RNA sequence: AAAACAGUGAAAUUGUGUGUGGACCCGAAUGGAUCGGGCCCGUCUUGAAACACGGACCAAGGAGUGCACAUACACU
């Protein structure tokens, strides 16, 4: 270690760690419209969604 | 007499173009406004020109802006200011005197307030119109010395050194200034 | 073909006599076969060429580059510029004073009698005229 | 400025409309690149090697005192394949260097401020000849840049949909799509990219209609919505200046969507069209002006020799004669 | 420039990589992490982190940030919160202009430089300093404290 | 306009070069003729230093 | 473990024929004897032609990379 920094700190040493890609993002996105969709029909003429308060 | 001479034409050259820079950007319309400049250079000796064409060639660093107040504090009662620069709104000021400038760039919210106010904005190729002999105009520059990161540099552990140290910080955790003076 | 620029035609001799023909070979390229003749520099702590001995070879540098008017003559005294269409001899008509054509290897035959009719009445010289298409 | 004229199905014209403003907009061939090249990123598919090939065998190495090198070799008996040389990367069937993985940063970001500025100056080059034509689309025989068709355009079969194109005067450049069509030089025509083919016009249109599935088969032609119009589609490969079949529709839609010099757009929120550092190229020529010409000062063109020290020659500069004098 | 090429690309037929012939280039001839600060490395921590190896100050085992989170405010600045269009208006006209701090999330007031328009004004805040109150006065403004 | 401009200067610079040339030459040939008749008093008053000190 | 097309068919290495030399390179030449200069490369080292180590020969493969976090510079 050498010069000037802000001392280091990163943690990368245990060996078990998993990592987690996002390679799905734009097809979960896809699947959940058409899920929605569908929904919408079996009960055609009601909203999708409940009245809720303020607070 | 001989050693007189000899620093009269040392601090000319000083001041002169060097003809072996050139700016770095791949913008045609900046490239088009300092070859202006540089063909003005060669055929004159006067100290604002090679000032202004040494300018367009520095860093975008080197070019550190300004806020409108500051030029009104270093017009120094000129009435036309200068400025290879992008020059910025100031919300502590709301009247401010009739004045002109040319300057490289301006922010929306800055131009509208000098308008309101009298005044105009005028680009760097439009100088030689504003004015007719250079006398009546002063060029004014910003420093790049004043950016949050010069805070940093130097030594914290040198005796009376002002520096801040690189730190982590929150609401207990933090290295403090502890060689300066008080 | 024994055809020269016309601007050049009594000066071309000195200039061809006086070209190099210096060749800068690999050091030890002669001693083993896996090493080939392309030139590479000497890098090693101890060697004798990197070091300028005298009686090991020289060098290539700077001092050794030619005149920047004879430079890329070819020795009939022109320049020379690719060609593969018909569309690109339109080019040179300009420029035919210095610039000679030369037709690119994989064009064939049925194309090449195209390209040298166009050549004859445009007045363009073509280096590769005889080519392929002596029989 | 100008107006601009509509083009009915028989190729009359009578109606007649202003022009956007986008079009006076001032174009930079270094943004567009930029912008070109971080956008085109986006569509990457990660690929990467098996996660510990090269490693499957029992491997040792031997260290010293038997002659050979150091390096790992398989425990086997009864094959060739006892003490050959395993794990390493200068290995036959070792492991690669540095083996490729899937944590790569696959896409690029690009602020939304210059994406909107690149796209407004990309339409603007579709109306200037010079980079129209600079791009290699042909407009030899069209009458007059940009070309609006009319609504109340009834078509619905490609025989008719053509008759259309032909009358606007684009037989030679669709024609120079059809005859491009090549198969592709290298190993890219194993990976299911065989077949290369020139650009041609795009059609915009922003309101359905049925012209959009009549002209579709004819190649080289591509359609897209005023709404969502890519800088792909606009600048293809970088450059710009691709040639435009406007809709009546589409071409009004400009106004709301750029909005006006100097105000801020309606339908992009937080955007306004801008003022470049000097307002041509032509700036250098301002130096020929009256204004200019009183400043400078008058040049001096005689220009000392350089020095010459050859006997015969200095002796015609300097003539020498001896003196008998001994003071 | 948005692209430029490496290094590692000009070193290619140059033997030791640019890290020297009797220096090399080792695994870890230092030691890992930041290890070695009492010992090897006491002159890089006494030059650039004087303040490392100690402790210091009051202990709470548990805090709350979103309880003493607060943004300030000087009275130089009290008219720039206003649009520019509004600031225009109440420059000419006869009315007193009400401005809460609370609405742009500001909750404390501080003294610093002097008024824009020097015309009375009401502010609206949680806690203001000494000089800001004496300012406000000055130009027969008020000063109203609120949650 | 600024380029018809562009000719009006080509054309006041040629006239200023011919100018300038012509203005030369004259000087030129006004000090060999002074360069003459100096070297021939030069050379006489060498003469006369000389005999001074023999006396 | 090896092993694709009954394609193309390089180098190391071998036989026959024709030429030029007696380890070979650089400079300069003759009809013709040759003249002058040159120790074996890579590497650690104050110092290598070394009685320091690695190298029989040819082809193909073969070593500053990816991510996270602060950073200075250039560009928008």
């Amino acid at each position: 270690m050498r010069g000037n920094q802000m001392l280091p700190n990163n943690h990368f040493n245990k060996g078990s760690m998993k990592f987690k890609n996002w390679f799905n993002q734009p097809m979960r996105a896809l699947k959940r419209k058409e899920v929605r969709e569908q929904k919408s029909k079996i009960c055609y003429p009601n909203p999708l969604k409940k009245l809720r308060p303020v607070v | 007499m001989l050693k007189q001479k000899m620093f009269e034409h040392y601090k000319k050259k000083a001041i002169l173009f060097d003809e072996s820079r050139v700016p770095r950007t791949k913008n045609v319309f900046y490239q088009s406004l300092f070859s202006l400049y540089k063909k003005v250079c060669e055929n004159t000796e006067n100290e604002i020109v090679h000032k202004i064409t040494k300018r367009l060639t520095m860093s975008r660093t080197e070019r550190h802006p300004l806020k409108l107040s500051n030029i009104i504090e270093q017009a120094n009662g000129k009435e036309i200011v200068v400025f290879v620069g992008k020059v910025l709104d100031d919300d502590k000021i709301l009247e401010i005197p009739k004045i002109t400038i040319v300057a490289l760039k301006i922010s929306k919210q800055a131009k509208e307030k000098l308008t309101l106010n009298g005044g105009e904005f005028y680009t760097l190729d439009k100088l030689f119109y504003i004015s007719k002999d250079l006398k009546d105009v002063a060029l004014v520059k910003g420093d790049k010395n004043n950016r949050k990161c010069t805070r940093y540099f130097g030594a914290s552990g040198d005796k009376g050194s002002e520096t801040y140290p690189r730190t982590r910080k929150g609401a207990r955790r933090g290295e403090r200034r502890i060689k300066n003076k008080k | 073909m024994d055809i020269v620029n016309p601007s050049l035609s009594k000066v071309i001799d000195i200039i061809n006599k006086g070209k190099s023909k210096k060749q800068f070979k690999r050091f030890q390229s002669w001693r083993v076969k896996r090493v080939s003749e392309s030139w590479r520099k000497p890098r090693g702590i101890d060697n004798r060429m990197r070091r300028k001995f005298g009686g090991a070879p020289d060098m290539p540098g700077i001092g050794y580059k030619k005149p920047n008017a004879i430079r890329f003559l070819l020795p009939n005294g022109y320049r020379k510029i690719m060609v593969a269409c018909v569309k690109d001899l339109e080019a040179l008509i300009s420029l035919n004073s210095f610039y000679c054509a030369e037709i690119r290897h994989a064009v064939g035959s049925k194309k090449r009698i195209e390209i040298l009719e166009r050549a004859e009445e445009l007045g363009i010289l073509v280096i590769n005229k005889e080519g392929k298409l002596v029989k | 400025s100008r107006q601009v004229n509509i083009i009915e199905q028989d190729g009359t014209s009578s109606r007649t409309t202003s022009v956007p403003a986008v079009f006076n907009l001032n174009v930079r061939q270094d943004l567009i690149s930029f912008t070109h090249k971080n956008v085109a990123m986006n569509s990457r598919q990660p690929y990467a090697v098996k996660p510990g090939a090269g490693m499957r065998h029992s491997a040792k190495s031997w260290g010293t005192g038997r002659a050979m090198a150091r390096v790992p070799r398989v425990r086997a008996g009864g094959t060739r394949r006892a003490g050959q040389g395993a794990n390493a990367n200068f290995c036959r069937g070792g492991r690669m260097f540095a083996p490729t993985n899937v944590n790569r940063r696959w896409n690029r970001k690009t602020l939304l401020s210059i994406r909107r500025y690149a796209s407004a100056m990309a339409v603007a080059a579709t109306s200037i000849p010079a980079y129209v034509e600079g791009r290699g689309h042909r407009i030899e025989q069209i009458e007059n840049i940009p070309l609006v068709l009319s609504n109340k355009i009834d078509t619905e079969k490609t025989k008719e949909g053509i008759k259309i194109l032909y009358n606007l005067g684009l037989k030679e450049e669709l024609d120079k799509v059809e005859e491009s069509k090549n198969i592709r030089a290298g190993k890219g025509k194993w990976r299911n990219r065989r077949y290369v083919l020139k650009k041609g016009p795009l059609f915009v249109y922003t309101s359905e209609t049925s012209f959009t599935k009549a002209i579709r088969n004819i190649p080289g032609v591509d359609t897209e919505r005023v709404e969502n119009l890519s800088i792909l589609d606009l600048a293809p490969g970088g450059q710009a200046g691709r040639l435009i079949i406007w809709m009546e529709d589409a071409f009004e839609k400009l106004t709301e969507i750029y909005g006006e010099m100097n105000e801020e757009s309606k339908f992009k929120k937080g955007y306004t069209m801008g003022m470049d550092v000097a307002e041509n190229i032509d700036v250098e020529n301002i130096f020929y002006s009256d204004e200019v010409q009183e400043f400078i000062d008058i040049p001096n063109f005689i220009k000392k020799d350089k020095m010459v020290m050859e006997k015969n020659k200095l002796a015609e500069i300097q003539q020498y004669v001896e003196i008998e004098e001994r003071i | 420039m948005f692209n430029k090429k490496s290094k590692s690309r000009k070193l290619r037929g140059h033997v030791s990589h640019g890290y020297g012939r009797v220096g090399k280039h080792r695994k870890h001839p230092a030691g890992r992490g930041k290890s070695g600060g009492l010992k090897h490395l006491r002159s890089l921590f006494q030059r650039y982190h004087p303040d490392h190896f100690r402790k210091l100050g009051i202990v709470m085992f548990h805090r709350n940030k979103n309880a003493d989170f607060t943004r300030t405010v000087n009275v130089s600045n009290l008219w720039g919160l206003m649009k520019l269009e509004e600031q225009m208006k109440f420059k000419s006209s006869a009315e007193v202009p009400v401005v809460d701090c609370r609405n742009y999330g500001y909750l404390k007031v501080l003294g610093g430089g002097d008024l824009s328009v020097k015309k009375p004004i009401v502010v609206i805040a949680r806690q203001f300093t000494k000089d800001a109150e004496e300012k406000i006065n000055a130009v027969g403004g008020k000063c109203v404290v609120a949650a | 306009d600024l380029i018809a401009k562009k000719e009006q200067y080509n054309l006041r610079m040629e006239e200023l070069q011919k100018k300038q040339q012509e203005q030369h030459l004259k000087r030129v040939e006004e000090n060999k003729k002074y360069a003459e008749k100096r070297t021939v008093e030069l050379l006489e008053t060498y003469k006369k230093i000389a005999l001074e000190q023999q006396l």
